[PDB]
């Protein structure tokens, strides 16, 4: 969301997902902007654990597990 | 022809007529029903709404004398 | 493409800059007959209209669209408007299609900047 607290961006989430790699998926990080897309992908490391959905819907942010874009 | 991808013809780009507007608006200028058929023979052709029913009828019919008569 | 509510904001700003705009949207035309008025700019002499279309969408224009267009003119006017489509692809005015584009383009650039600027 617009909503990012700062705190959020840097840590909660970043520790949600610090626990939780496996399983290579390329990470990619969509800031879906009322205006547009910017895409920076973040991948600068973790590539993540299937269970972490449930865990990620859990704060504030609903997503899904989408076909790479990458990928192709 | 609907969206403007295509130059709307009443029906053809060649083989149209403004006369068939009235009978075509609807469909924009394509030829859908049985009833437009009926339309296009009293107004294009001056016949009576019976006689253009005759025609459609004789249309389904599809014989070799029939057609010979409602052509001229 | 995306968001309808951004194009009609976007929109919005069309029709508080161009008058051609906002003349569209007060007689609020359909759809095909409002492409064409849409991609088209309004030139208004004395008593005369000539809608110059971009002849990039020359295949939109048609008698059927202009006499529609005609009768929207001339509600608008409150008197009789000779207006005709021509057809000249000469860039030098905007239409209200091609002027919604440019705003949203720079407005995109501007809070791409305020995005990467949040930090972390």
């Amino acid at each position: 969301t617009d909503r990012q607290i700062d705190d959020q961006l840097l840590n909660r989430l970043r520790q949600s997902l610090e626990p939780h790699r496996s399983g290579t998926i390329p990470v990619h990080l969509y800031y879906q902007r009322a205006d547009a897309r910017a895409r920076l992908r973040f991948g600068a490391t973790w590539r993540v654990s299937p269970s972490d959905r449930l865990l990620n819907d859990l704060r504030g942010l609903i997503g899904s597990e989408q076909v790479e874009l990458e990928f192709d | 022809r609907k969206h403007g991808r295509e130059e709307i013809s009443y029906p053809d780009v060649q083989w149209q007529h403004e006369s068939l507007k009235p009978v075509l608006e609807p469909t924009y200028g394509i030829i859908l029903y049985q009833e437009q058929v009926m339309q296009i023979a009293q107004v294009l052709s001056g016949y009576t709404l019976g006689g253009a029913d005759m025609l459609r009828r004789a249309m389904g019919k599809k014989k070799p004398e029939e057609m010979a008569k409602q052509r001229s | 493409e995306k968001t309808p509510e951004l194009a009609a904001k976007l929109a919005a700003e069309a029709i508080e800059r161009d008058p051609w705009a906002a003349q569209v949207s007060q007689l609020s035309l359909p759809k095909l007959v409002e492409q064409v008025a849409l991609n088209a700019w309004k030139e208004e002499s004395d008593n005369a209209v000539c809608l110059h279309l971009r002849s990039s969408q020359r295949h939109l224009n048609n008698r059927g669209a202009q006499q529609k267009l005609a009768e929207a003119l001339s509600m608008l006017k409150g008197s009789t408007v000779e207006l005709t489509i021509v057809e000249d692809d000469n860039p030098a005015v905007r239409t209200p299609l091609e002027w919604r584009q440019a705003i949203y383009e720079e407005k995109l650039a501007q809070a791409r900047e305020s995005i990467i600027a949040d930090n972390n």
